């Protein structure tokens, strides 16, 4: 029983830390999306002048 | 295959294109349990230790 | 004459738009950065542990 | 000649900003491929077994 506990509880840390992996993943997206933007936008000014 | 049966004939003489050092056909119990407490990703040094 | 001006002070309030959008484009850029540097900070670190 | 002239060089810079836009849909069209072929990392399997 101990050892089924304590096997449930390591799942939980490897999981959550996973999970915080796969969440920065997601923000390092949406920076590079964001520099896109910044980046694009100045093309247009150069198209606009 | 081609790519199935190159993969098997390569690994007589270059075996360290494959080789992982996370798992191996004979790990030992205890080096699984070592694996388990350090697969966060926030490693500190005296978390290893 | 005064027609041709009004069309040359449209354009001067189009790029005006063009940079209220690239503001909020740059911050979104610097609050994603600053969260994917961060990464993991010490509440959840501590959670981990 | 030389108004004639600028509408050319304008239709340049509007391709520019295309190159601009593709940059960053070819960016997320790698980095979820990779995520999509990557599946189910080692961390993620260690934590279900």
């Amino acid at each position: 029983s101990l050892s089924a506990t304590a096997s449930q509880y390591s799942a939980d840390k490897i999981s959550r830390s996973e999970a915080y992996r796969r969440r920065r993943q997601e923000w390092e997206i949406q920076r590079d999306n964001a520099d896109g933007e910044v980046k694009q936008m100045d093309a247009q000014l150069e198209s606009l002048k | 295959r081609y790519s199935t049966w190159g993969g098997v004939s390569r690994l007589v003489y270059y075996p360290e294109n494959y080789i992982d050092p996370t798992q191996r056909i004979g790990q030992t119990r205890m080096m699984d349990e070592l694996l388990e407490n350090i697969s966060q990703s926030k490693l500190s040094r005296d978390t290893v230790e | 004459i005064r027609i041709q001006q009004r069309t040359v002070d449209e354009v001067d309030a189009d790029i005006a738009v063009l940079a209220e959008s690239r503001r909020s484009a740059q911050n979104r850029l610097e609050k994603y950065q600053q969260l994917y540097d961060e990464d993991i900070n010490h509440g959840e670190q501590r959670a981990m542990s």
